[PDB]
């Protein structure tokens, strides 16, 4: 998928 | 709530706790309690929130996806009638996964953002008030989805042109911001063009202005500066 | 309970969705209903009433070990007095787990294990009756340890006794049940010994015996004797 | 550790 930013 | 009797600092405690415990919904809990107790958030405060309810609602969205998949392909032709069973549990993760982003959403108006004064937290909540109206939108099906893609929109744009005037092109704020909007265009908003402009410019503003960073500042904004790379390379 | 109007082959197709999910507290609460329409359960419906509670205190004791480590490390000489945060919320996570190991034992008891005629599914309920007292004896300090360990020793003894008289060497529940005890021996009741001599002879006995097996059936079998012989390296 | 069976 597309990257977006915290990230779990 | 359930957490009125503890201590402001105890939650906090608890909530780093949780996280080295991998309890996510624990550490969300009490940085609800944290919130709730009306004082504004410190830097590593508001990290411990995003962290806490990123993780929640990453699981109810991962599993959100594996369940609208099976439903998917329950209705195609030729797929045998199941019955309603998937259709009821992808509608209760999403009901569930639904509530999580309007208690995020709740704490951001009552009373996080108006409290908001200096950029990096005005920033950092609409960023998250983004954020929230996107997972939203991720599900979204009836006669409010516009009105939700919108709700994002608004608040990834306020974010934006506050970053722009406040903040460095470094900032990782600013950073995991035009990123965020970036996959809004391109997920959300069927914006592929608009996706790939943001995340180059922002990509190209942040190249130019590391040379005025520490080491340390250098590896946070570079970190993020590769997630925006990434993207481009996946959609180019 | 919340399950009561669900039905039971709606409970079970929900079950196997939130496992592809990966939602296990959800998988855990649909078996539970599925087991209290008081019907006995099948071999595919025992796997997942198994996997379901596994994942779930699996969680649970992965985030009690993290807890109780904090808590030791702050209760030796020379570590700064952190207040009663960390005790009370490895407590708040113990009283949990216990909860749920008490959950599963409550359907053991009522009244899975005395409808279980045949060796198959009485062995495997009286694997689980041991491997959640040994959970709840994990997590044992007071007046009775003794007996949590005694109640895990005697089922998984009843358990050994039918499957030696009615299982083959190679059948995976006794292999299963074999190696759990052998833990149980080694990290519990203190017989390090004991849990050797176990986990060897099960897997000779079960080496002389894949012969007589299909190739499906020596895979299933030589996929637990190498956890055996993976537990005899760790402990010699 | 020591493994025990199902696997979470
Ligand atoms: S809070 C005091 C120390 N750290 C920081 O101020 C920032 C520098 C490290 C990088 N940061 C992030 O990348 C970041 C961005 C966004 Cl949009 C959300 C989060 Cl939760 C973080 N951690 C924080
Ligand atoms: S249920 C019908 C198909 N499968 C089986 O009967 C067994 C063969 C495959 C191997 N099995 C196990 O290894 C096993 C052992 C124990 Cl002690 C617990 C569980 Cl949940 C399993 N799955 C099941
Ligand atoms: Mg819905
Ligand atoms: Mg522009
Ligand atoms: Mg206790
Ligand atoms: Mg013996």
């Amino acid at each position: 998928r597309s990257c977006t930013w915290p990230l779990p | 709530g359930a957490m009125g009797s503890m201590e402001r600092a105890s939650l906090i405690q608890k909530a780093k706790l949780a996280e080295q415990a991998e309890r996510y919904e624990d550490m969300a809990a009490f940085m609800k309690g944290a919130v709730e107790k009306g004082e504004e958030l410190s830097c590593e405060e508001r990290n411990l929130l995003s962290v806490a309810y990123k993780n929640v609602v990453g699981g109810q969205r991962a599993a959100w996806r594996v369940l609208s998949s099976i439903e998917q392909k329950s209705n195609e032709e030729g797929s045998e009638e199941k019955g309603p069973e998937v259709r009821e549990y992808r509608e209760k993760v999403e009901t569930e996964l639904q509530g999580v982003c309007d208690t995020v959403l709740g704490l951001l108006d009552s009373h996080l953002i108006k409290e908001a004064g200096d950029a990096e937290s005005r920033v950092f909540y609409l960023k998250m008030k983004g954020d929230y109206y996107r997972y939203l939108a991720e599900v979204a099906t009836g006669d409010d989805k516009k009105r939700i893609i919108d709700s994002a929109r608004s608040a990834y744009q306020e974010a934006m042109d506050i970053s722009k005037k406040e903040m460095p092109p470094t900032n990782p704020i600013r950073l995991g911001l035009a990123l965020n909007f970036s996959v809004f265009h391109y997920e959300i908003a069927n914006s592929p063009e608009e996706a790939i402009s943001l995340a180059k410019t922002t990509f190209d503003e942040a190249m130019a202005d590391l040379h005025t960073l520490s080491e340390d500042s250098y590896k946070d904004s570079t970190l993020i500066m590769q997630l925006l790379r990434d993207n481009l390379t996946l959609w180019t």
